[PDB]
This record gives C-alpha cells, structure tokens and sequence, in this order.
RNA sequence: GGUGAACAGCCUCUGUGAUAGAACAAUGUAGAUAA
C-alpha cells in the first residue's frame, strides 16, 4: 500500500506548490518516497514503469496550468482509473504553523500511517441517474480506502495510531450540486482524564478540491464523468 | 469581515473529526476487551485444545463486537 | 448528520468489512472476484463477451459498455487486476508460445 | 547388566502421526530438523513465518544452492529456501498433537518437541516418480524438578 | 422474466485449452501491410 506524490509539472510548478507537494508527501509517510527527486525531465511513462519494481500502488500528481490553476491527479497504478481534481483553495503546512499558537513539531507521530475518515461521501439521497450518481461515490470511496494500509482490531496497538486525516464532501451547501472535498490532517493527542480524551492538533495542508473528471486509464481512455461536458450516446 | 467566521466553521468540523476518532477508538477497544472476556470463556468452556476452533470462534466474536458498537 | 465511513479493516482471514462498517464480505468470495490467469483463457473470455455483445440491440449496448467500464474501474480500484485490453492479450499470447518454441529447440537438442 | 533409558511416561507425553503425506521427503526432513527440540509456541511461529516468506529454512544435508540471504546468519548455513507445503503439513501435525495433549490434560504452554522423525512413503506409481513421506512426532512437558527434604539423623 | 448500477451476486451438468504469485498484461526492440 505504497504511493508516490510527484510534481508532474517538472520544476516549473512554482515555489508555492513545490512546497505543497512536499507537504502532502510528508503527510502521506511512510508509504512514500521522501527522497524522490522530481527532475525537469521525465513524464508519466517514466514513473509508472518504475513503480511496479518499486511496488508503488497509487500516484498523486500535481500539475499547474498555463493559467496558474492547480490540479491534482490521483491515479491507481498502472492502468487504473485516474481521479482528476481541481485545487480551489489551499494553504501550506507552514502557513498552519504560523496561525497556530503552539505548533507541535513532528515527533514519533509522523512514522505511523494515519487514520482515514470519510464524511458525507455517498448515500444521502443521490440518484442512479443524478448529476453525481451513487455509482461514482462508491468508486471514490474505495479509491481512498485502498490508499491506506488496513487496520486490524486484534494486532494494531491503539498507541501506534496517532494521526487522523479528514476528508468531507460539501453537501452542506445546496449550491454545491457537485463534488467538492475538504482535506485536513490532525495529530491525535490523548489526555487521560480509565477516561481518556483525544484532542487534535492541526497540521495541514488544507485542501479544497473539486472533481473535474474521471478517466479509465493513465491520462487516456474514455472520460467516465465530466461535470461540464455531457457526451451524447 | 468574512475571514474570522471561518475559524468557527473550521472549529465546527474540527469537532466532527474528533467524533470520528472517538468512534473508532472505543469501537476497536470494545472489540478487543469483549473478545478477551470471550477468550477466557473458551478456557472455561471445554474446547479441546484445537487452535483452529479457538481462532475461528475467537475471530467470529471479534466480528460481532465491532459490528455491535458501530451499528 | 454524518455517516462516517472509515479506512479498510481486516480481521484474520482477509474478510474486509465495509466503508459503512455494517456488513462484510469474504476473502474467498474475493477470489472469484479475480478473473482468469491463463492468457489463452483470457482471450476466449473477451471474445465470448464480444460475441454476446453482438447479439444485442443498440440501446442496451450503451448501458452494457457504460456499466462494464465502471465495473472494471471499480474492480481495479480495489486491487484486482482487470485484463480487458485485447491487443495486450494476443501480445501476451504471442510471447507464451515463444517460450514454448524456445524450450522445444533446447530440449530437442538435449535428446 | 545395562538398562536402556526408559520412556517418559505416556500421560506426560503426546503423540501425533502423519502417513502417506503428498509432500517431498527431502524438504520435510530439512524442515523438521530446523524445529527439533524447540518449544511448541516457538515452532508454530517459525513455521507460520516460513509460510509468509519471512524466515527461511536452512538446507544442510539435502542442500541445494538456491538462495543466499542474510536470514541464514541465525543458522550459520549459506543455503536457504522457503518450504511452504512442508511447513503446512508440519503445522497441522503440531496442532494435532496440541489437541491430543489437551485431551490428555497437559499444560499447553510447556510442550517441547523431543521427537520428530520423517520416513519415506511408498512411491506413487504413475518415468517420473513422486516422493511422499511419513511423519511422526512426540511432545512432552518440560521436566519438573522438586526440592529435597533435609535428611534426618537418627 | 433470464447478469446488466452493481459499499450487489456470478448455481448445476457438459469434453477443446491453460502450472501459480510477482514481474504495467515483464520491459520492450525492429521490419513490413493494394488499412
């Protein structure tokens, strides 16, 4: 259950989102190549060929348009679906540290893979032929579920699990008839009051992502679902 | 003006992630602790030293204990 | 309200529960979830699917292709490898009897 | 005259047998020699790790040059492999003897494998010959020693 | 009525072919085609 986050816009992505790429890397440890040198060379054929030998199961790609618009490309290796995202609003992990009154530096908490929670994904009313159908929320849920290692009730110590990652769909606002997600990361701090309370310190980054499309293959295949363009049968 | 209401919307489902962490923390913990009490129940039951029998029932008990708290 | 789906949970036998933590599925049932392994047997599976696709009206054909592509996308999302590109299948079928013919040359030389 | 070492009592023992097992005799002999004289819980963890490709079985007598990994540093032998079917047949035989000991009322946490033995089964008559094996094994409790009283003068 | 939205399920009989997991479906490489 490894992965590799890559600035696919080579080095010309800019310093703002180059630091963002390291942020979502340093969040997604330990199943990531922390020493990965994304050169101004290379393309998709270079990473997805190596990824089988390195045993990488998912690829999160970061691309900036000619308009400066940032997109996130989550693709299941090596021919799986790609999950095209659009970065609407963002803030660097450093930026969370300035606003925080007492930032908590990384200790042993950043070597254990975190806990993924899902909120408002799938179920609520939807429709089989909706704008965003039930048979698409299912695909997105298994996408991020497979993105992390399994948790076992018998063997995994609760002392080990020390980070949590929040992803919630914004169906709270009625003007969102579209797929918009909010990505946050928290540190589990346990205070025994046996009664123990868990308090979460924020780490960042803070993503506001919107689905642009989903495609069958590695940047190819037939687009399964577009918000803007509906292809005739 | 618009900026500082966001923090108490930010704190609002800050608290949601707390509830999800709280949910799984005791759902797993009650799955182990009730299984251990069901583990010593086999030692007082009479299962004849057969690791497959005291692992399937041991696992099947854990399935029920996680399912009961979540639903 | 919320629904609070979580990450993957397993117990001891590969039985994944769900996102909703409500029901369960078996890892043995996940083995029929995987498809064929032989490259020749993969070809007659795609050929039979194409042949059964032909004996069909046009309106139903689109719903077949729409749900099959999303099935294979869902199938490959979990981790089950979906081998459904025909051109890769006879490419794999070409190099398999390449190994059979190479080993036939060596062993006939050995006799 | 001489007296042979008598057998440890049957009610302190536990036996298990496996006959005509469709499993290689050379591999099972090398797997059984790895766990001879171990604890029961030590052996069940080792044979499960061999199943999961974690720890390797050294090859000493019927040794073939297949793998040279760092896992052989704990044995001192440079030849190693992963017998999967041999571990599975020996696991089910050890679990059988654990169930036999609990039927006879023995302490589950203190059996050692004092006896393991692999023989050859008759060959399966098909130019190609299979090599099945017989396996038998005996578990006993660890020898318990009690204190002596002080001798009394009279 | 006889897979066709599907965090589903894929039964039985029936004699042409295939070792299996990992290796993107090894990676791929070159030359041709009145497509």
């Amino acid at each position: 259950p490894k992965s590799m986050v890559i600035r696919i816009g080579a080095g010309e992505v800019g310093t703002s989102v180059s630091q963002l790429c390291t942020d979502v890397r340093k969040v997604m440890e330990p199943g990531t190549a922390s020493r990965l040198k994304e050169r101004k060379a290379n393309r998709l054929r270079d990473y997805v060929t190596m990824c089988g030998p390195l045993g990488v199961t998912h690829l999160l790609l970061f691309s900036r348009s000619t308009s400066g618009n940032v997109n996130l490309r989550l693709v299941v290796a090596p021919r799986g679906p790609t999950f095209h995202f659009r970065v609407e609003k963002y803030s660097l992990t450093k930026d969370v540290r300035r606003a925080q009154r007492h930032p908590k530096g990384g200790g042993k908490e950043y070597m254990t893979p975190p806990l993924l929670v899902m909120n408002n994904f799938t179920d609520p009313k939807s429709d089989a032929h909706s704008k965003v159908p039930r048979h698409l929320e299912s695909l997105t849920t298994t996408a991020f579920q497979s993105l992390f290692p399994p948790i076992n009730p018998q063997t995994t110590p609760l002392k080990s699990i020390r980070r949590v990652l929040l992803l919630n769909r914004e169906l709270s606002p009625e003007n969102d008839g579209k797929f918009v997600v909010n990505f946050r990361h928290y540190l589990i701090t346990t205070k025994p009051v046996e009664r123990r309370a868990v308090k979460l310190v924020e780490l960042g980054p803070r993503m506001r992502l919107r689905m642009t499309k989903v495609e069958e293959g590695l940047c190819s295949g037939k687009v399964l679902w577009h918000e803007y363009v509906s292809k005739s049968k | 003006v618009t900026t500082e209401q966001i923090i108490e919307r930010e704190r609002k489902l800050r608290k949601i992630a707390q509830r999800g962490v709280v949910k799984l923390f005791n759902a797993v913990r009650a799955a182990q602790l009730k299984a251990l009490e069901a583990e010593k129940a086999a030692r007082r039951e009479g299962v004849i030293g057969s690791k497959q029998k005291e692992e399937k029932v041991t696992e099947m008990s854990r399935k029920g204990f996680l399912d009961l708290i979540a639903s | 309200e919320t629904h609070f789906a979580f990450g993957r949970v397993n117990f001891n036998d590969g039985t994944q529960l769900s996102h909703d933590l409500t029901y369960a599925k078996s890892a043995d049932s996940e083995k029929k979830k995987k498809g064929p392994s032989d490259p020749k047997s993969a070809l007659m599976q795609l050929e039979a699917k194409k042949k059964r696709l032909e004996a069909l009206p046009e309106e139903k054909r689109k719903e077949i292709e729409e749900k099959e592509q999303w099935l294979a996308a869902r199938r490959r999302a979990e981790g089950i490898k979906v081998h459904d590109d025909e051109s890769l299948l006879k490419k794999a079928l070409k190099r398999k009897e390449a190994r059979k013919k190479k080993s036939e040359r060596e062993w006939k030389e050995r006799i | 005259v001489r007296y042979a070492a008598t057998e440890i009592a049957p009610t302190k023992s536990a036996r298990a047998r496996g006959s005509y097992l469709r499993v290689s005799f050379k591999n099972t002999r090398e797997t059984a020699q790895a766990i001879n004289g171990w604890k029961l819980q030590r052996a069940l963890t080792f044979l499960q790790n061999v199943i999961d490709k974690k720890e390797a079985v050294p090859m000493r007598r019927y040794a073939g040059s297949t793998g040279r990994t760092a896992q052989g540093k704990q044995w001192g032998v440079s030849r190693a492999r992963w017998p999967v079917k041999s571990a599975q047949f020996l696991i089910g035989l050890l679990k059988n003897a654990e169930a036999n000991a609990d039927a006879k009322g023995l302490d589950t946490g203190n059996l050692i494998i004092k006896h393991i033995q692999v023989n050859q089964a008759p060959k399966q008559r098909r130019p190609y010959m299979s090599n099945p094996c017989h396996i038998e094994l005996i578990l006993t409790e660890a020898e318990e020693t009690v204190q002596k009283s002080e001798a009394v003068v009279r």
